[PDB]
């Protein structure tokens, strides 16, 4: 389901998408960001020493739901007093949240996010969502905000209004009124939310974004609708041109496996299996993983090297499954194509002289250059186990590593080589 | 519309072909290797630097040089991701009955500007980005493929990722069914070629009796895919065709937000997805290693071989 | 759990309680009953015909998570003009209302109860109950309403106040201020809080009532606490003397049956079983369906006659368990004491004379009066299957439930008798 092993699309902490919304002008409550209780309590006293909401900044599925180390439930709390609040940030900043999606792996809340609390009248989601049924961006609209959408989309899917936009025209006023008065705005407010849409359209054309979603937009006791989340879901192709934006991100939500990764531009996919791979493409990274799983075999953290990449990425490749100590054997299963096989070939002749790499490495080489890569393996004279058949390289290292997690077990030493 | 194009996918042993940033790195590499092979490389075209001769043939400005001094009748291209929208918005101006770009990185926005017009025009059919190339085998390669495993024969095969193209590419050559026509229509979500296309081009041809279809999870374009193949290949007179799911047993996801993701979509990229397969008439794999064998079981079992 | 079979306390719809409350000068939501969509048209526009909630009066454990046969989820719905008023009220009056404790035998929506909707500030639960432990009233505080109660009683006992009333002195002013004061109310409207909880004490100790549960009592975003829910459990003993509130009980909530039974002063207890019953006493009652329950039955539906009941009483019973349909064998476990054994046996020469009795009564009569009683069964020759010895009585009663269901697939009859 979803993508997952394709990119890991940024996803920013709440209050830089509330600042973002906020110099866009759209329609925001005061929001502030704290790192210590002092700031926590600066803010609460300036916005009224009472009525506020504080929020957690941890990127995870699980926000409402999750635990912190100090006993605390949820990452939304409602205080009324700047002496509570500095109490309650104390068990906030500095603490590990457990959430399901972690499980216990959680990721530390480094600041909070201290907003004044208003009362929602009506709850409407609302959501600008580049899709290919559409060509391009959709605006979806429902009355149905603050509840998880997809439960409501399936059982009712008139109540998800969804509207098309044509991008060389941009979007005008009078589709926004359109949608406003689909979804069922009062009378009296549609230009205000015209308005917003107007702007958050021009927001996400601006920072090449993929999906704005705001749930819920609440209308307030008083009028004005407010926008409450606003969850952004980002382009990773959009790096080289979007350098404000890539540059805020938060790196701590991530193992450092995966910055190192991200770092040379190396996908990287930890698993809960012990045989490591290095695949080329994602598609053939599911097919490995696909036909290890069916060998009773489970990977243990593979990744995907690009195209066109040199000998110094995949040398910092093999360091970074080396790294991991659950990995048993590791299998190179790249195959020909852009990415020229014999760099692949000498960066494994490289990696595994230089950081001893005792463990069964199964290569399967092919592609565009098999002379040059197999006669380099050949000149290497090392235990690279050469192989050139999927099902039969999959069988190999499931067998190698359940050799290699015995004889760790029987407290003795193997090498392996080719038969004669 | 514009999918009155989908015949210009089936190049043949007689078909120019340009290579627009001829001296990138990738391009200037596999150029060499295009030539190599027999592909009627015809010349290619960089800004700033043409109007020169590398490689023994002519480098040009812009593709209406190469186009009004040649008269190629397709295009690939390898100019770097931040470039590459203009390079395409460029080729279609020029009126290129094929253009394939290979490039990945391409912004989401700029593709759907390139997107629009192309689907606002009729005469120019585009394959990518994100993608392998598209090869007739011993007449002609276009873009990222491994010529040196490839055979003439009765397979058509068709897929998203190009890596898992290249796999079927190999296990159909080894059981020495050959291949007809093989395409990477990419797995980028805006992509100027899609499941249907392929299908259908396939179907309508005799030199083709096999597809192979391999997808992967996330989108619906699968879903499409099973019901073209009900609708038009159901029956008897049915051509066989086999299909891979890649990522079948995976993890569950990220579930990062709601809207484009499942709120739009058919939430395909599953377990169901399979089910669509079989209900078609699909004849589905349940291992990336054992493709060449059900084909070649499929052909038997109905006695073509 | 609870006590269930020991008497069913007279809870009353919402809207019941609800004006008991606006009569008693406790600060309450304006609220108004519809029984048709008309009057809530009216009711509608005269609040404002905006910003209104609408309640299905419904006695059921179930009621935001129930469903009604027209397909609306919830009884509570949030509408903001008189005409989806009327619209959401036609949905809901005269439809039949499915929570999990009905599973299907749901109760009809007669009425609904027309509100303003008013924006909670901060959320407390209170309850002022009879108790044992504080052999007398108790209030009970907190400042986690409008969640279940029982979570956070368990995890966090300390937030749970419990504050003791001496009755004789009745209820002081300072004991509500400090009951205020510790639960955390803002130090301005305490002086409210403590109003309110002495009109809600008057209240408690005026109609009778067992337990006033107010949750949430929420403070509103102007100030003036305003009591959101007001469930009351009132006390089945005080039927004689509280004649207004226990004649407003609603009947249609219940079985017939219950109603019949109760019309007579009979306790009823309706099962899922295919065995009835007629017991003495609740304790007999637990125990009969306990020793069934051994010999792989299961009682059907079983009564309790109470003490000192007439003739005409235990007859009206047995038309009652007979009734039913899904009754197979019938047992009549009545031990002597205050209920005079002898007009048991009367009851059940007279009813199965009169009734056409024919499936097996198992009786089982003792104490106080064994003479008459064996004396009349022998007099009346019929066949009253006597037995005298409890878990005899019950292998007996079992074993005849499946000869009888037996005998129904066989499509032949039979006559139970005592051996010669
Ligand atoms: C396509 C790709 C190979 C091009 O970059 P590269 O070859 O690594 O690097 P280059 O700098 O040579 O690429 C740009 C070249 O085109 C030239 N160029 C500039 N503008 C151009 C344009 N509008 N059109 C074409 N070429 C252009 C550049 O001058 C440069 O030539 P040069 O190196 O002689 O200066 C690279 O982007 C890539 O990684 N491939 C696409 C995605 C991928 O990972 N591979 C395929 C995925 S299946």
């Amino acid at each position: 389901e979803n993508l997952y092993f394709q990119s890991m699309n940024l996803s920013l902490h709440e209050y830089m998408s509330m600042e973002l919304l906020q110099e866009a002008g759209v329609s925001v409550p005061k929001g502030y960001v704290a790192k210590s209780p002092d700031e926590a309590y600066a803010i609460a006293k300036k916005l009224g020493s009472k009525d506020v909401v504080i929020k957690a900044q941890v990127l995870a599925g699980g926000r409402g739901k999750g635990t912190f180390e100090s006993g605390l439930k949820g990452g939304v709390k409602i205080v009324f007093s700047p002496e509570e609040a500095k109490a309650v940030s104390s068990q906030m900043i500095g603490k590990k949240l457990f959430t399901k999606q972690t499980g216990e792996k959680g990721r530390i809340c480094n600041q909070v996010l201290v907003c004044e609390r208003k009362y929602p009248r009506r709850e409407y989601y609302f959501a600008i969502t580049m899709e290919r049924s559409f060509q391009g961006p959709v605006l979806i609209g429902s009355s149905h905000g603050g509840v998880n959408i997809e439960d409501v989309a399936a059982e009712s899917p008139e109540a998800i209004i969804k509207e098309p936009i044509d991008i060389e025209e941009g979007i005008k006023k009078e589709q926004a009124l359109q949608l406003a008065q689909k979804m069922g705005f009062p009378p009296n407010i549609v230009e205000s939310a015209a308005e917003n849409m107007v702007k958050l359209y021009s927001l996400f054309l601006k920072y090449d974004a993929t999906m704005i979603e705001i749930n819920p937009m609440v209308e307030d006791s008083d009028g004005a609708v407010l926008c409450m989340d606003a969850k952004i879901n980002f382009d990773s192709n959009s790096a080289y041109r979007q350098k404000k934006i890539f540059d805020l991100q938060d790196w701590t939500q991530e193992d450092e496996r995966d910055k190192d990764a991200a770092k040379a531009n190396l996908n990287y996919i930890g698993l809960d299996g012990n045989i490591g791979c290095l695949v080329n493409g994602a598609g053939l990274a599911m097919a490995t993983m696909d036909i290890i799983k069916l060998h009773g075999g489970t990977p243990a953290n593979f990744l995907d090297v690009g195209g066109g990449a040199t000998v110094h990425q995949v040398t910092e490749a093999f360091k970074l499954i080396t790294s991991d100590k659950k990995v048993l054997a590791i299998l190179v299963n790249i195959f020909g194509g852009i990415m020229r096989c014999d760099v692949i070939a000498q960066g494994i002749v490289m990696a595994v002289k230089d950081l001893e790499i005792k463990i069964p490495v199964v290569v399967r080489l092919q592609g565009t250059r098999v002379d040059d890569a197999k006669a380099l393996i050949a000149d290497s004279g090392l235990k690279i186990l050469a192989c050139d058949d999927l099902d039969e390289a999959a069988r190999m290292v499931v067998k190698l590593s359940e050799i290699v997690t015995l004889a760790k077990q029987a407290h003795v030493d193997v090498k392996f080589q080719l038969p004669i | 519309s514009y999918t009155a194009s989908r015949q210009h996918l089936y190049v043949d042993k007689n078909t120019k072909i340009i290579c627009q940033g001829f001296t990138g790195k990738q391009g200037t590499f596999h150029s060499q290797q295009a030539l190599e092979y027999g592909t009627k490389l015809v010349g290619g075209t960089t800004p700033g630097k043409g109007g020169q001769t590398h490689l023994g043939l002519p480098v040009f400005n812009t593709v209406k040089e190469a186009k009004e001094q040649t008269g190629a009748t397709a295009s690939v291209i390898y100019v770097p991701p931040p470039f590459a929208a203009a390079a395409i918005n460029e080729a279609i101006e020029a009126e290129i009955p094929l253009v394939v770009c290979i490039t990945e990185g391409i912004p989401q926005q700029d593709m759907v500007r390139v997107k629009h017009k192309l689907l606002r025009q009729e005469k120019t059919r585009l394959i990518g980005p994100n993608c392998p190339g598209v090869i007739n085998p011993g007449e002609c390669k276009i873009g990222i493929m491994p010529g040196h495993i490839h055979k003439k024969g009765r397979i058509g095969i068709v897929s998203r990722s190009g890596t898992l193209t290249y796999e079927a590419v190999h296990q159909t050559t080894q059981v020495g069914l050959g291949q007809s026509l093989c395409v990477g229509i990419g797995g980028d979500p805006f992509n100027g070629t899609d499941f249907i296309d392929c299908l259908e081009i396939f179907l309508n041809d005799s030199a083709t009796e096999g597809i192979i279809l391999i997808g992967e999870i996330g989108g619906n374009a699968e879903e499409n895919a099973a019901e073209f193949l009900k609708q038009h290949n159901s029956g008897p007179n049915s051509k066989p065709v086999v299909s891979f799911i890649a990522g079948l047993t995976a993890p569950p996801g990220r579930r990062m937000g709601h809207a484009g993701a499942i709120i739009a979509g058919g939430k395909g990229g599953a377990k169901e997805k399979i089910s669509a397969l079989q209900s078609a008439g699909v004849v589905v794999s349940m291992s990336p290693a054992q493709l060449g064998t059900t084909i070649y079981k499929e052909f038997e079992k109905r006695k073509m071989l």
